[PDB]
């Protein structure tokens, strides 16, 4: 599964928080 | 809360997909997760387990959702 970096960057793109 | 969990997401094919997540994410953000990584669109994932279809605005943490809590994904 993604990283937690790999997951924050995605949020990031869908204008989510980081975790 | 908020507190990183994850979710694993099974359609009824077998397909898997485990997710990083928040407490406080709602039902529509996670779905918009599993949308970008399973190339799919948010507004057709209908998540459920067994007898509860999660509603979009509610939050992950209202509804109790557990590290680990495999979800039922179906496409609309």
């Amino acid at each position: 599964s993604l990283s937690i970096e790999e997951t924050n960057k995605l949020r990031a793109k869908l204008g989510l928080k980081p975790l | 809360g908020s507190h990183m969990i994850e979710v694993v997401c099974n359609d009824r094919l077998g397909k898997k997909v485990r997710v990083k997540c928040n407490t406080d994410d709602t039902i529509g953000d996670l779905k918009k997760l599993i949308a970008a990584q399973t190339g799919t669109r948010w507004n057709k994932i209908v998540l459920k387990k067994w007898y509860t279809i999660f509603k979009d605005h509610v939050s992950l943490g209202d509804y109790e959702i557990h590290d680990g809590m495999n979800l039922e994904l179906y496409y609309q």
